[PDB]
Formats: structure tokens, sequence, C-alpha cells
RNA sequence: GGAUAGUGGCCUACCAUGGUUUCAACGGGUAACGGGGAAUAAGGGUUCGAUUCCGGAGAGGGAGCCUGAGAAACGGCUACCA
RNA sequence: GCGGUAAUUCCAGCUCCAAUAGCGUAUAUUAAAGUUGUUGCAGUUAAAAAGCUCGUAGUUGAACUUUGGGCCCGGUUGGCCGGUCGGAUUUCCAACGGGGCCUUUCCUUCUGGCUAACCUUGAGUCCUUGUGGCUCUUGGCGAACCAGGACUUUUACUUUGAAAAAAUUAGAGUGUUCAAAGCAGGCGUAUUGCUCGAAUAUAUUAGCAUGGAAUAAUAGAAUAGGACGUUUGGUUCUAUUUUGUUGGUUUCUAGGACCAUCGUAAUGAUUAAUAGGGACGGUCGGGGGCAUCAGUAUUCAAUUGUCAGAGGUGAAAUUCUUGGAUUUAUUGAAGACUAACUACUGCGAAAGCAUUUGCCAAGGACGUUUUCAUUAAUCAAGAACGAAAGUUAGGGGAUCGAAGAUGAUCAGAUACCGUCGUAGUCUUAACCAUAAACUAUGCCGACUAGGGAUCGGGUGGUGUUUUUUUAAUGACCCACUCGGCACCUUACGAGAAAUCAAAGUCUUUGGGUUCUGGGGGGAGUAUGGUCGCAAGGCUGAAACUUAAAGGAAUUG
């Protein structure tokens, strides 16, 4: 579960059309611009005190929240900003009247203001795709068992 | 007990078990390995024009003896060279040599009738006819 | 082992009472037995009963009367659309007058006659005529 | 015999059966007060004991445990409770 | 019956019906905690401390006397023992049925009875794993099978 | 960053080894276009659906591109192959 | 199945039957088919329980946590009701929960927006004497509805609603002349027109709003990093509104969050499953392995003793014999074996294991006012063991002994019978992985009927005995109990039946679950794959063929 430096690739991380004046003293240390994500969800306080830029975020970032709204455990975490969700469900068949057990999995964005491991139940909207797999950004979190 | 798992999540379990079971109904695996578009003699047809070869004296079973008077044809569209049929009394004089008869099933799928050993097919036609209107009197074959 | 304690009462009580005997005893319990056996009684297939609190399970001794012809369960617990209830009555009781499949409705557990009257349905626990 | 007070039974037919199948499931085994002709201090001796039982005076042996119910050593008095 | 046995016995122990006081008793329930405390501290296990306490000392069991049950109090008193006791008695006797193995080859029998050990290891092990009393993973391994023994 | 109508490994440089799977992935068959439906029907079902409608796809095989709001159009062109 | 001389089946005629402007045929899917089975099969023997356990997936899993309306009703305790020689009741009657009826029916709460209607009075006017009656609020009443919050364990489930293109389908209206159909049409005042129509149902999982909180899982608070809070500090941000306004700094309050103090508190851990795993006890058994020990027998050898046969067989012959064969005796060696005890007994997962003794570790059951507290049940892939025959090299190698030799018996005998004889038998190290591995009966569970013996453990007995004397047992007897291999009778039951205490608790059909079969051959063959030194194992069809293959039982 780990983090980076401020800038680390070959541009400079910042965010479109914010402009942290270097004329005028900034009292503040910034210019951190956010959003309000909707849905009744709350943006974490992390986020806003944060210093990562992620423009693929729902905080500070570009992308929007709409679309379906779902939930699902984590399975894997190995990846750079993704994680990989597996929505458990139960399949009826008419013919036999039962239930039988399936499985999918649906990669979503897992930004640096949301800390995630294996366990932890998320909340994940949809969030125009991504890449080839990750149409969803985490929303919100919660643990497995304590 | 029952053998089966009655269980309300256990379906995939249910319905794996009864796929592999069905093989052993004739006729799902005969379907669909595609068997009659494979290896049968025709290609899911029901009849098939032919072109005839030999006559051939086909003797019945046990308790019967008799000489049967069937006919050996060629496929056409496949090349299968296979015994056939030629029904009721006298008809063997109306077929003669390359006749292109047409071949149709038997009665019971594509096994044998009765007594003749074998033989899954029949004529009903010779080069365009019949065989109950020749066999009738009623229709005159027209000479090729 | 102990799979579901509701086909173990009453497999207890269908074979007591196949055999002619008067009472019956009943080694585990459930609040979902306690539910099943209040419903038979109050339809009246069942005289008095005795919860015994041996503190393990409670024991169950019922005072048979007759008059039950059989009772089991339907081993999942399948859901039942409404519609479908009238599927399953059909299916498994013997008249169109009497005999009562009993659900397990958000309501309670009650029996068909009373899901369709309080409009309402869920699983089914099993049958009782 | 179909029609039995299952719920209440003879004390015979009670005390003829086994520790689980009495309707209130219990034990059989009773503990015992124990004076030694030594010392006079009362012990508290289970009746089916599994350690060698001895007093905390005098460091004799009371009851060597066996199979089932524990072998007392010699006459030694024993109340039963 | 049994988990590992063709064996369908069924030996046991009954409760009476108290929640409390076999009332001639009239010891103490703080004192009869510190004895269990300094039998513990004598190097006795739970269930040894519940045989010893019930034999020279007539204590129906501590869940009845003292509200709650000895190896809680243990745990609670800090003389906890680190893995769970039942867990060690079967890793105690894989270890003889291991080393029997080593110095007798041929004895394949013991060898079978060696594969339901270690059955029994991963099974309860597994479960101790789940509500967490172990090490989430605690990697029970043959050839330090005489490390938790020893 | 380019490309695009626009997101997007769509492509390129760089940087990580990831992603899927015995809850059946990947690969094979098919006499596989799909769905609306059809047949047979106690109920539960089983087989079929090229075909009068929607959606798709193709204009001999395969790619490329002008025109145009819209076509990889073929009752358009160009190239090759048959 | 007819047809082999008088064919109710061929070829004709006569007569009839059925479907009828249609009838037959071929082939394919559907029903028949409970012959694909979820509802709904079957596995002792008909096809079919893996040799046996372990075990990951899957599937499943003991018990436990309270309920705002009333009208009618019945059911139990009960009191003023006790009449009857301690019971004998009615009902003016509370509630104890219970069955219908309309609804209490609600979302748990702040931040205030805003109040419908006020506790009224702000005084008396219109009008019947006036709390009749409004125009009105200064002291009250928010949910009748709004949005910044916090209620927030997530579901699986079920009820309701919107979507569920048109045809189709079910169906409502309609005389298309009936109708298959269509969406028409119908009435006048027919001369200057009126008008109904063209519904509804259904659709599913998937979503999406909504109520229900039983069932079924899931989170808490134990090594208190807990909630409460009016608390007391201290930190950090926070950043509105007033400072004319902007931007910066600081007083301020607000709003998080975090950390210690005292306070608030019943402070907090559900049973202990005739579920399971452990601990300890005295036992128990032909459980395994390694030693070690013994027995008689067979064969061989030496030493004898004696005289013509000795084997061997259905009767014989092969062979051995005055160089003493068979027997006798003495002694020794060699190997396997473990009889008499030997059973309707034990043990082990099974194959299997019977000499003593020792070690090595195990193990079932019993006892348990001990322990932990669901730690389980069943198992695809997977792994262990796995009789005997095999196979690779040893070391043994006596007896029996496939191949082989002969001698017999025979029409022939490369077969049974006789005499030998290698591999084997035995074992160490290594493969193999199969059997009628058969109880031809999966496994765990709960219930259903009489009995007597049995093995192992326990308990009781004014029981017996041993003797030295009652005591200590130990054995025996009586009665019970758990476990165990079986048994004997009946059928309530099951079955096609022999038969069955499980093969019962099944059309009155569902406790958890794993494999297996779908007519007989083809065929455990083909080929692909893997394993094996090899013999062969596990996986495993098709072409084509045939109306049977069969299963218990009756009579001959």
């Amino acid at each position: 579960s780990t983090e980076l430096t401020v800038q680390s690739e070959r541009a400079f991380q910042k965010q479109p059309h914010i402009f942290n004046n270097p004329k005028v003293k900034t009292s503040k240390r910034t210019k951190r611009w956010y959003k309000n994500a909707g849905l009744g969800f709350k943006t974490p306080k992390t986020a806003i005190e944060g210093s990562y830029i992620d423009k693929k975020c729902p905080f500070t970032g570009l992308v929007s929240i709409r679309g379906k709204i779902l939930t699902g455990t984590v399975v894997s975490t190995k990846m750079h900003r993704t994680i990989v969700i597996r929505r458990a469900y139960l399949h009826y068949i008419p013919k036999y009247n039962r239930y039988e057990k399936r499985h999918k999995n649906v990669p979503v964005h897992v930004s640096p203001a949301f800390r995630v491991q294996v366990g932890d139940i998320v909340t994940v909207g949809q969030c125009r795709p991504i890449s080839k797999t990750v149409r969803f950004n985490v929303v919100k979190v919660s643990a497995a068992a304590g | 007990g029952k053998g089966k798992p009655r269980g309300l999540n256990s379906a995939r379990k249910l319905r794996v078990h009864r796929r592999n079971n069905r093989w052993a109904e004739n006729n799902y695996k005969k379907r669909l390995l595609g068997t009659a578009f494979k290896s049968s003699p025709f290609g899911g047809s029901s009849h098939a024009k032919g072109i005839v070869l030999e006559k051939l004296g086909i003797e019945s079973k046990q308790p019967n003896s008799a000489i049967r008077k069937c006919v050996r044809v060629q496929l056409i569209k496949n090349g299968k060279k296979v015994t056939a049929f030629v029904p009721n009394d006298g008809c063997l004089n109306f077929v003669d040599e390359n006749d292109e008869v047409l071949l149709a099933g038997f009665g019971r799928k594509g096994k044998a009738k009765g007594d003749i050993p074998g033989v899954r097919f029949k004529v009903v036609k010779v080069s365009g006819v019949s065989l109950l209107a020749l066999w009738k009197e009623k229709k005159e074959k027209p000479r090729s | 082992t102990r799979s579901s304690v509701l086909a173990d009462a009453l497999n207890a009580i269908n074979n007591a009472e196949k055999t002619g005997k008067r009472q019956v005893l009943i080694r585990p319990s459930s609040k979902v037995i306690i539910k099943f056996l209040q419903v038979m009684q109050k339809h009246g297939y069942i005289g008095e009963f005795e919860y015994i609190d041996d503190h393990r399970s409670g024991k169950i001794v019922v005072q048979l009367n007759g008059r039950l012809n059989k009772c089991g369960v339907i081993s999942p617990r399948f859901n039942v659309k409404i519609g479908d209830i009238e599927k399953w009555t059909a299916n498994l009781l013997p008249a169109r007058q009497f005999g009562y499949v009993i659900l397990t409705t958000s309501a309670g557990i009650m029996d068909h006659e009373e899901a369709r009257r309080k409009h309402v349905s869920g699983k089914i626990l099993g049958f009782v005529y | 015999v179909l029609v039995q007070d299952l719920l209440h039974p003879t004390a015979a037919s009670e005390a003829r059966k086994h520790k689980l199948k009495t309707l209130v499931q219990g034990p059989r085994s009773y503990f015992l007060d124990v004076k030694c002709p030594g010392c006079l201090n009362i012990t508290t001796v289970f009746s089916h004991a599994q350690t060698a039982v001895t007093c905390e005076s005098c460091s004799t042996i009371l009851c060597t445990p066996t199979g089932g119910k524990a072998k007392l050593s010699e006459g030694t008095s024993f109340r039963r409770k | 019956g049994r988990m590992h046995s063709a064996g369908k016995g069924i030996s046991s122990s009954a409760i009476p019906y108290s929640r409390n006081a076999p009332a001639w008793f009239k010891l103490s329930s703080e004192s009869v905690i510190e004895q269990i405390v300094k039998y513990a501290r004598k190097g006795l296990t739970p269930s040894q401390i519940g045989v010893l306490l019930r034999d020279a000392h007539g204590v129906t069991q501590a869940r009845v006397i003292t509200g709650n049950k000895i190896m809680r109090i243990l745990k609670s008193n800090g003389l906890a023992p680190e893995i769970p006791e039942d867990l060690y008695y079967l890793i105690k006797k894989a270890v003889s049925v291991r080393k029997h193995l080593e110095r007798n080859r041929k004895d394949k029998d013991a060898k079978f009875r060696l594969i339901l050990i270690e059955s029994r290891i991963h099974r309860l092990a597994r479960y101790y794993r789940t509500v967490a009393v172990l090490p989430p993973n605690w990697k029970y391994e043959s050839a330090t099978a005489s490390a938790l023994v020893n």
C-alpha cells in the first residue's frame, strides 16, 4: 500500500487552469481545488489537505461520478492506482428453481485519498471509462470484519 | 438422501451433472457431435438421388427364407455405395443399370426392416416417376 | 449431522403418528419449531405440548391426538413468489379445502390462507394436513 | 404402550437409565466428605476422581483412581455429600 | 461419529441443572481464583487445573463458582498459553509419531495415523487462524514441529 | 504527447508486472447471425427460430479512399487475388 | 409375424373400415418418456456404491437475543358471585395471550423555514336570552411539507409501482353472410348527420423507487486503543459574518479530528449440542513396526538296526531298491509355517493381522460437576495404504509348485490322475495399483418392534467363591447402561420378488452430500493423453449391427 513523492514523472503534475500566482504572497501553501461527489457521498479530509494530483480522481480531479453505483470487496491490490473488485452475487436458474453462486471482477481506480487493502468493502460509481477495464472510481470505503 | 444435492445453491452442480448425463441418451449426443452431418450416408436429407450399380440377392433372416431382390446404388452427392430395397412385387424388372433412382429411409430411423439384413434404404422412383404408378400400371416410363 | 431440526422434529411426529402412538418426544427445538407447532395446534392437529427446558436444546413433548395425516418439510426453504403459492399447494396438498403449507413470511410463519389474507409471502418451510 | 407420561416418568424407570437419556440430562457423580483416621480435616472428594487423592496434612493417600468410581484407600470416614 | 474413525461412541459429561451455587461448598471466589493461578504458575494446563480442582478440592467448575471459565481467567491474569493447548497436544502427538517414523520407516499404518494427525492439525489450526488467536498465517511446518514441543 | 468527433493503450516514449482462471479462463467445434417469437402444451420443460419486425453484418475474397451531415458506400472509384 | 398345398396378412375380385378434397410416405424435433428425473427415476441381485480412508474447491451446517389500535369471538387462571351434602355456575369484569375487521401505520433525530389549528383574548358588533357567528394575534401546537445534517451492518428473500416496442399469445366489443380473418362499425330524421369504439391481461432473471424484519448468513465490546459528556485541558486546522471593500496578519466564536484527567454505567465474554476436537483415568485387542524366543512337522545329511520290496492310484505304470530302498532309533542343519485354543469372538481405514517376551509409538470404546466453543458433514483436482500374481538386482532357498519333462487315462489329451522339476513361494531395497478388493448394500444424521445369548468399559447387590478368617481383590451370579460383531420371531412398513431393523420412515413424492447407470453387442476395442522397466493402469468414443440382454419366482 505504497505512496510516492510530490512530482515524479517527466511532467509537472498539477491540475488544469489552477494558477498558484507567484507574485501575490500565497499565505496558504496551495490553491487546491476540489468538488463534491454528490450521491450523498463525502470528500475525505485527506483529499483536501492532500498532495497527490491524479486527474482521474473524483476529488480534486477532472472526471465525474454518474451512472451505476455499486459495492463490492477487494481481491487484488497490486496495481498502481487500481484495485480489483469481486462483485459476488447469486444467479438464479428457472429450470432447477435454485440459485448458483457466481462472481465477476470490475477493477476500479483507487484514489490516493483512500487507503484500501484486501478486505475493505468499498462503494464505487461509474466515471467515463479510464482504461479498457476500469470504468469505476472508488468513493467510499469500509473494513472487512475488524 | 436420494443422491442429488438438494441445496438451494446447488444448481451448477445440478446442471453440470445433468448435461454430462445427457449423452447416454442416444439422441442428444447424436445431434450434438453432429453425427448426421458427419457420417450417416445422407447429410440430414430424407431422400437422395442415386445411380444403380448392381442387383443384389439379399437372403432373409432365420424364421423366413426368400431372396429379397434388393439393389446396390451409389449416391450422387457423396459417392457412397449402399444397398436399397426395391419394393413391391415385380418391380425389380422395372429397374436396369444406372437408372438414377430415388432413395428414402425405411421406417425405423436408419435400421433394417423385418428380414432384410443390414439394409437401410428403399427406392421410390426410377429416373423421375414412381414405383406405385408403375406397379399399378397407371404410368409408363420415359426412355432415355 | 444435524441439518434441519424442523425435519428432525416433524420426522418424529410423522413416525409416531404413523405407528399409532398418542404422544411424542423431540430432542432439539427452535423458535421455528415452536411457531410450527403453534400453527399446527391452532389449526387443530396437535393437542397440548410442553417445552422441557433441559438447558441444552429444550426437548418438546407433544400430546398428539390422532386427526393428523402428514407433516413434512420442503428442504431448501425455497422462495415463493405470491402467485406460485398456489402452484405449491396444488403440487403438494391433497385437495382444495384443507391442508396447510407453511410459509416463512416476513409477517411471520403462517399458512397459505393467512398468507393470502395478510397479502404477504416469502419462503416455504413445510406442510401439514 | 402408546401412551405414557413422558413428562413425568417413574423413578424406577428414571434410575435405570443413562446419564443423557434421562429427561433432564444430569450427572450421577457425587462428592464425598472424608476424614482420615490420622488427622481430623474434612476433604471433599469426587467419586470418579482421576488423581491420587491425598490430604494436605499427613501426606497419606485417600483414593486411588481406577476405571470408574475412585477406589478409596482404606477405612476412612466418608459422608455422601 | 468421530472425525477420523469408524467409531460411534457417546461417553461424555453432563453439567448439572445449576447455573450457580452447590451451596454446601462455602469457600470463596477470589481465593479459588488465586488457587487457579497458583496451580497454573506451577506449570499446569487449563484441563489439568480443572480436574485437580474437581478432585482434590470438590470444585464443580470455575464458570459456576467464579462466573467465568479457566483459560479465560488465565488469559486475563497474563499466564496465558501461547498456542492453544489442544493444538499443542496435537502437535506433540505429531512429533511422537514422526520420530517413530524416521526411526522405523516400514511402519506404514503408523504413517497413515500420521496422515490423520497432520489432518487434525491443519483443520484445528485453520480454525484458530480464523478466530485470530494465531497470526493469520502461522506456517505450521513438519521440520519445525520439534520446536513447539521441545 | 499524438491521433480522433470525443473518452480510451486507440498509438507512441517512459515507468511499474500486472490481468484472467476449477464459480471453467484460454483454446477448440457448430449443420451460430441474435432478439420479437414458433411448435408441442397438466404442471416443471424440451427442441427450433435463414425468413413478413427491431438490432446487426456483407456487397465475389481483402484492404484503402475521394465526395458528403452521414458510406471504409461497391446499382462509387483504386490496388491485388479468384 | 404370414407364405412350405385346402394363407382371416402375399397377388387379384367381392364386401367392408377410416380419413375425406384430401390420403399415404421418408426424415427430423415435440408429447407419449417418472426412458434424463429440480417437481421426478434408478444402483443387494435387472445396467449401475469408486478397494479404502485423508482432503482443497463446491454444496450444507445444533440451539439463543420482546409484542402499541380497537369491534366481535372462543380458550385459562380469578375474584362480589357457593346454590350442592371440598367440588356445582352464570355473568355487570379487568388482562393472559390467540383468530378475523377498519386502521394505530411512523422515518429515528436535529438546522429552522412555516406553523394547519391555537390555551386564547383584541374588544363587541350581525342575529333567537348567547361561548350561535367572522374581519382578526401580542403570551401556544410544527410534521400538513422542505433542505443543510447526523439515523446508518451489508445483503440474499418477498410485497407493491414505472419500464416491460408493434405484431404474436390469452381475451373484451363487432354478424367479415358463418368463419380463417380484419379493426371495424351501428343508428337515423337517409333531404345537406349523430355516435360509441379499436379495452385489459401477460413479460424474468437484470436493474430502478417502495413496505415487510420471520427465515439465511454477516459487525460489534476482552491484551477495552470502546459509547456516553453537562465535564477539565492542550494541540492543529478550520474561516463564515462585523470591521467602507480588497488581500495579509491577530482577538473571537463556530466546526472537525486527536491526545491525557474525573465523572456517567448492572460497564461489557449466550448455551455447553446423546455435535466435534483435544486432557486425565483403569482397562482392552490375533491393530502396525523392530528385536527376540519357542514348537512340532517336512526335506536333506551322518551314525546305526533288519530284510525284498517301497512308493503311488479308480485300478496301474514313471521312479527308488542285497552298493540295503520304506520304516526304526540317535543327533544336527536348513528354511517357511504359527495347527490342537478356533467361535455365527476380537482388532484394524481397508487389504489384512493369531507363538513367548521386550521396546517403540499409536488406537477405539467406557468414566469424567475437566477443557476449547462450532473448531463440523460430504468430497472434483489432488495424496497415503493397497491381497495375490507380476517385474528390476540381491540373500536365501526346505515344502508345495504355472512353464517343462515324462507315466497314465482316453477316438485324440501339449487336460484333470501319478513322479519329478525352473520362475515363484521367503525376505531386503524399488516399482506396480489391480480382485467376486463382495455385506455385490456410499457416507454423517433423527425416528419406527418383540427377545435372548455375546465382547469391552462402567454402576449397584443385607449376592457366591477362592483362603489364612472375615478383609484386598480376581473369577462367578442377578439387574441396568454405553459402545460392538452378529442373531431369533412378526410385519406397521419396503419390494418386481427372493427377501430386508434397513433395502422402513416414497405419488401422502424434498434431512446434508459424493460417485454411478440410461436396451443389448461393438467395447474397456479405437485414437489422443498420462503413468509403468515391462506386463499393463486411470481417462475413453464412433462406424455398423440386433429385438431383445436380462431379474426374482411357479409348474414341468
